[PDB]
């Protein structure tokens, strides 16, 4: 979604994706890790789901 | 003008196709809705999706159909809901030749306008002598003073003539009077055993004849009586006789429930409850019309508008069914319980 | 990428012959028509005014019109024009204000004379125009000064010249005025945000009028108007199947931008077609703008001859079809043909014969047949000339009758008329392939519908949409009915005849050619009613009128252009098909150009309108008139480009007085910013005094006011100005009215002076009505020229009326060395001419009253904002996010 001002008017452009990625995020850990280590004050977001 | 209705119909019928997502739209449908919805949104400024899902998306679509349905019927419901508001401009979208309509819708309308604008012969619904104030006991003898033959009513579609031995006479006049019958179908029988003025049994002898326009007719056979020809009954027998003439059925140019294909079922569908929202809605809509707001009209309507309105409302009913719209109405209080025949009964005033 | 251009089978993939474009053909067209005339007139005994049939540059003319969208009428200022000035007398308590407007107006056009009516006309136009220009204000960013918690306007933005006065002011007067200055505030003032500044400044009425009407427009004409017009294009876009962008128009208006749209889009069809003798010009425009670029395709060589063995090959009955195109001499001659059918009955075809070049008569046969199945003489519209057709029937006839093989039974008809016979062992009339224009029984669409009105058209002149041989372009996209049978009735009957009579060998050629033929036609249709229906397209009215009017020989204003071809060309035209490549770049901006033309057009009409009335308004001023005069002067002061569009056909040297009158009286107009301004300014013009020319001119022997000077210091009076401009006209009963004619006669007889003198002696007045006269205002310090004091309103060299009429203002000044009676003379000084205007031009004022002028409203866009004219954003390929109706 983009907005471009031309003349005075201002036009916009909206395109829908064609490629979609499915992924598998394997969690790798070690002994020096704390139960805490993997948690963060604020979450990390993922938007695409197939 | 009919075109307008055909469009509004097509649109609704199309929206009904949108059952519950898992659907691959009939290419044809897409095209139509798109054009319509597009134009509608361009005049309504409302956000109608071609494939609704949320609810608010569904409501919007329903509202559209509603707006169109009303406009096609020429109805102005006014302030009936806080959630919905009728846009009168809906008519201008429907008048634009840019929106197509199905062959199905076209013929559907053409039939309504076609018949509604003219008349035709149709088997009437009730008994001939239904609107009568007086009736006599069936099989009981009765001779009006100074008459040799006395025809009289004994039921809704029944009359019986009391003939003295050797007596004869015309009867047609008992039938005439009721405005306009085109062809009455008769069947007369002999009352082999009838009650006398006193109560004693009496027999009617074989030989009594009935002739229409002169020609003699058999007993127990149906007769194409033009209502004008001479209905002559003779009693060459040397005894009292009593014959019953039955109006099996008759045809007239009055509109019946068979003016438009399965109209009945449609009406049923329109008057059906569904839920309080639908009920109240459908009610409020007919309040603008000549139709009974919630109880099947006794007499089948005969004007374009009425028939039309019913069809539209009937379809809009199905749309309500598929869409599952949820909104409020002034004076309507939705009872969330599962809904039983009981709750429905109560709703009708 | 290539929608229908998709070539499925090799059958359509032929060779490339030539290629044409919009600007290509548009020029060619004109050229051909111009040669036509020279070649005839120069050839035969001719008698008419000389005209130079030049072929102008279509591109450059077009490009010049596109350049007009830029030229804006409104002018953005930071300060309004002066409007008022103050002229100081000897006095220290009184001054005289002047409405600048009137002075400027005084000297706009040339002096008015009953001799040059043309001069008169333009003189008026210039004056009107002047007003319109002096009124197109905007007032952006004003000199807002701070003073006591209020923001006030700087004396520069008001409407007065008073600096002159300041030095002679009494401490009191000075003060008063100062308060008036820092009096006018910025209304809203302390608000910030604002967007606009409202003050009080002074301004001349007529000018104000325009300022206001304009101001209204810019605020009334916003988003919605724009929205509609764009949607129109968006609609025409679908009709022309435009490839669309991924962008959309957000009707988002920035708080900085105030839009200025000058032309609306749905253009009124009529304004274009109202122009007398336009037909040709319009047509060409239609070509040059909408006609795309494409190439002619040849059929497949395999359609005729096919190889079975290295040694065995079939031969097409027409081996003559290997003729290399008879130069451009005839190649162009083919281009005529295509272009002719591509423009329904707008262009007709005719033989043309060079007695030179000897062709084989066979050419006639082929062409006789070919012509019959490629041209439409159908009773719907027609492509050919009446005699043109006959020659084809004779070609056909002559050749049905030429039997190079065993002869068949030819059973002739009683009529000697060609095609009466019935050749065939099964008979079969050849009378069917005669030539009825009301039926079209011989040539194309004889049993077909080729004019299909359907769907509402985005244009409206023409709602029709042509189907040659009843083949909708759709059959290309998706077939309708197989590939075997495509045959339309005529081509079918043609085959049957060719068989029954002559031979199959040739009928086989046409049999196999058939598809190629129809394809070419399907494309042609597409191009016509899709790719090129513009304003210049031509109304269905005139279209339908063509055929019958042609038969009766009416006087069709849109006389079809008759082009002359070549027998050979038919063969060539038949074997080429034309397949469009790219749509000419002019197309997407076409509508805009159209709006410009139409709107500029109407504006002229308006001007001319009011000018025609002029003659009736004051019949004495312009005795020698003629409409051509004003319409000439109007054409003069209006844009070249437009004029050239009209003169493409060279019409200007033909349009008769009557013709033009009708166009003025016609009432179809295209609104535009220019239009409304012109009309409004124009309206105020109706006053005449506001133009500075009056009927109110009198003569009355008057003394020069020589006063007694007893208290010199008391000449702080109005400095005793004189002036011949009357406070109010004299009592109507005491005035001897004079006419051009009356004065004329009396003068020719040499009695005018006498009579005039008598009237003067009797202390009576005399008015010179009928004529206008330019009026000028001069001011004097002392005893002006005798030719001014005793100046008369006519020449005496025959009595010549009108002249300039000078309204002077004589200011009396005196020194302390002046004796009371010193100003008196033993004999009086006389002043004859006097004028009356009922408009406060020069007025005696107090001093503290100076600033009273303020009065006027005024709204000025705050410095923060940006005024932009969204007028050139009317391209076709723009879609909006808010669909509209």
């Amino acid at each position: 979604y983009d907005t471009n001002e031309k003349g005075g008017l201002s036009y916009a452009t909206i395109k829908y994706a064609t490629e979609t990625t499915i992924f598998y995020l394997i969690y790798n850990v070690e002994f020096s890790n704390t139960p805490d280590s993997l948690v963060l004050i604020n979450p990390t977001y993922t938007m695409t789901k197939v | 003008m009919d075109t307008i209705a055909a469009r509004a119909l097509t649109v609704m019928r199309a929206c009904a196709t949108l059952q519950e997502a898992r659907i691959v739209l009939e290419a044809n449908v897409m095209e139509i809705l798109g054009i319509a919805i597009n134009r509608y949104n361009g005049l309504t400024l409302r956000g109608v999706t071609m494939r609704p899902t949320s609810l608010a998306q569904r409501n919007e679509m329903f509202f559209m159909c509603l707006d169109m349905m009303l406009s096609a019927a020429g109805i102005n419901v006014g302030p009936i809901s806080p959630d919905y508001t009728q846009h009168m401009a809906t008519i201008g979208v429907l008048a634009t030749p840019e929106i197509p309509f199905t062959t199905e819708a076209a013929n559907e309308i053409a039939r309504v306008t076609g018949e509604t604008s003219t008349w035709g012969p149709a088997r009437q619904p009730y008994g001939f002598f239904l609107e009568t104030e007086e009736t006599f006991q069936p099989g009981r003898w009765f001779m009006r003073a100074a008459q040799a033959a006395t025809a009289v009513v004994c039921g809704p579609d029944m009359i019986q003539v009391s003939l003295n031995a050797g007596a004869r006479g015309d009867v047609q006049q008992i039938f005439q009077g009721r405005n306009d019958p085109m062809m009455i179908y008769l069947v007369w029988r002999r009352i082999e055993n009838f009650a006398m003025a006193q109560g004693n049994s009496q027999q009617t002898q074989a030989g009594v004849t009935v002739s229409v326009g002169g020609v003699d007719m058999r007993a127990g056979r149906i007769i194409a009586w033009d209502g004008q020809a001479a209905l002559h009954v003779r009693n060459p027998t040397q005894q009292n006789a009593m014959v019953q003439i039955q109006v099996v059925f008759y045809i007239s140019m009055d509109k019946t429930l068979n003016q438009y294909p399965a109209l009945t079922a449609e009406i049923f569908n329109v008057y059906s409850f569904r839920d309080h929202t639908w009920h109240g809605l459908r009610t409020a809509i007919r309040n603008r019309t000549t139709l009974p707001n919630m109880l099947p009209p006794i007499f089948p309507p005969n004007d374009r508008d009425s028939i039309l309105t019913l069809l539209l409302l009937s379809t809009l009913a199905d749309v309500y069914t598929v869409l599952r719209p949820e909104f409020a109405m002034h004076g309507v209080n939705p009872m969330p319980g599962p809904l039983t025949a009981a709750i429905a009964r109560a709703a009708y005033v | 990428q290539r929608p229908e251009r998709i070539k499925t089978t090799p059958y359509l993939e032929g060779d490339v012959l030539s290629s044409d474009s919009g600007p290509l053909l548009s020029v060619f067209a004109l050229q051909e028509i111009m040669q036509k005339v020279r070649q005839v007139q120069a050839d035969y005994m001719t008698a008419t005014r000389e005209v130079d049939f030049t072929v102008p540059d279509v591109q450059q003319i077009l490009d010049d019109i596109k350049a007009l969208a830029a030229e804006q009428v409104y002018k953005i200022v930071k300060v309004p024009s002066t409007s008022f000035r103050h002229i100081v007398t000897q006095s220290r308590d009184r001054v005289l204000r002047v409405d600048t407007y009137y002075e400027e107006m005084s000297q706009v056009g040339d002096v008015i004379t009953e001799d040059e009516p043309e001069k008169f006309y333009s003189t008026i136009i210039k004056k009107v125009r002047f007003i319109r220009g002096k009124g197109s204000f905007i007032l952006h960013d004003i000199p807002a000064r701070d003073h006591r918690g209020m923001e006030v306007a700087e004396p520069e933005v008001l409407g007065v010249e008073f600096k002159n006065v300041l030095p002679v002011l009494t401490a009191e007067h000075r003060a008063m005025i100062q308060n008036a200055l820092d009096g006018s505030i910025i209304e809203n003032g302390n608000v910030a945000t604002r967007d606009v500044d409202v003050f009080i400044g002074a301004c001349s009425e007529p000018i104000y009028r325009i300022y206001n009407r304009l101001q209204g427009y810019i605020e009334a004409v916003q988003l919605q108007e724009l929205r509609n017009s764009i949607g129109w294009l968006e609609r025409l876009g679908q009709r022309k199947r435009i490839t669309y962008s991924q962008e959309v128009l957000t009707d988002f208006r920035r708080q900085d931008m105030i839009w200025v749209l000058a032309l609306q889009l749905p253009v009124n069809p009529q304004v274009v077609w109202d122009v007398p003798r336009s037909s040709i010009a319009n047509l060409i425009m239609n070509i040059a703008t909408c006609l795309p670029t494409g190439e002619y395709i040849a059929p497949n060589p395999r359609i005729s001859s096919i190889t079975l063995t290295q040694r065995i090959t079939t031969t097409g009955p027409f081996a003559i079809l290997t003729g290399s195109t008879p130069t451009a001499q005839q190649l162009n001659d083919v281009r005529k043909i295509y272009l002719a059918l591509m423009f329904p009955g707008q262009i007709i075809l005719d033989l043309k014969i060079d007695p030179g070049e000897r062709m084989d008569p066979a050419v006639r046969m082929v062409a006789g047949v070919v012509g019959h199945l490629l041209f439409t003489a159908g009773g719907r519209f027609t492509n050919l000339t009446q005699n043109m057709a006959r020659q084809l029937d004779i070609a056909l006839n002559d050749y049905l009758l030429y039997m190079y093989n065993t002869r068949v039974q030819v059973n002739y008809g009683p009529t000697g008329e060609p095609l009466d016979f019935q050749i065939g062992r099964n008979q079969y009339d050849c009378n069917v392939f005669r030539a009825d224009f009301a039926t079209g029984t011989g040539y194309n669409g004889w049993a077909t519908i080729d004019v299909e009105y359907r769907d509402p058209a985005p244009y409206v002149h023409a709602q029709r949409y042509i189907r040659y041989c009843g083949i909708d372009s759709r059959e290309l996209i998706n077939p309708t009915t197989y590939g075997i049978g495509m045959t339309y009735h005529c081509y079918n009957e043609m085959l049957r005849m060719l068989v029954a009579a002559g031979k199959d060998s040739e009928a086989a050629y046409f049999r196999s050619m058939l598809p190629f033929h129809m394809v070419r036609f399907a494309r042609i249709n597409q191009i016509i009613n899709e790719d090129l229906h513009s304003v210049f397209s031509l109304p269905d009215d005139m279209f339908n009128a063509l055929l019958p009017d042609l038969i009766a020989g009416a006087h069709q204003n849109a006389d079809p252009v008759v082009l002359d071809v070549s027998w050979i060309s038919l063969w060539f035209a038949f074997n080429r098909s034309f397949e469009p490549t790219h749509r000419n770049e002019m197309l997407e901006i076409a509508p805009l150009i159209e709006s410009v033309y139409a709107s500029e057009l109407s504006v002229m009409k308006v001007d001319m309108r009011h000018l025609s009335l002029m003659q009736r308004r004051f019949p004495d001023v312009l005795i020698q008139a003629r409409p051509s005069h004003f319409w000439k002067a109007v054409l003069n002061d209006s844009p070249e480009a437009v004029k050239a569009v009209m003169n493409l056909s060279h019409s200007h040297n033909f349009i008769n007085i009557r013709d033009m009158m009708r166009w003025v009286l016609l009432p179809s107009l295209q609104p535009s910013l220019k239009l409304v301004l012109e009309e409004e300014a124009w309206a105020a013009a109706n006053d005449f005094e506001d133009l500075m020319l009056t009927d109110q001119v009198y003569m009355h022997r008057d003394m020069l006011p020589e006063p007694r000077l007893d208290d010199i210091e008391r000449f702080r009076q109005e400095g005793f100005y004189y002036t011949n401009m009357l406070e109010a006209p004299p009592e109507i009963d005491r005035v001897v009215q004079y006419t051009y004619e009356i004065a004329r006669l009396q003068a020719n007889m040499g009695q005018f002076r006498a009579a005039l003198r008598r009237i003067m002696d009797d202390d009576d007045w005399v008015r010179f009505g009928g004529v206008l006269r330019t009026v000028r205002v001069k001011f004097f310090d002392a005893r002006p020229p005798d030719d001014i004091l005793q100046g008369l309103p006519f020449s005496y060299d025959t009595i010549k009326y009108a002249t300039e009429t000078t309204i002077f203002y004589l200011i009396y000044n005196v020194e302390f060395s002046n004796t009371p009676d010193s100003l008196v003379l033993i004999n009086p000084t006389y002043t004859m001419t006097k004028v009356f205007i009922n408009k406060r031009i020069v007025e005696r004022v107090r001093v503290g009253q100076i600033l009273a002028v303020l009065n006027r409203r005024f709204v000025a866009y705050k410095g923060k904002m940006r005024i932009m004219d969204i007028t050139q954003s009317l391209k076709m390929g723009t879609k909006l996010a808010a669909p509209t109706v």
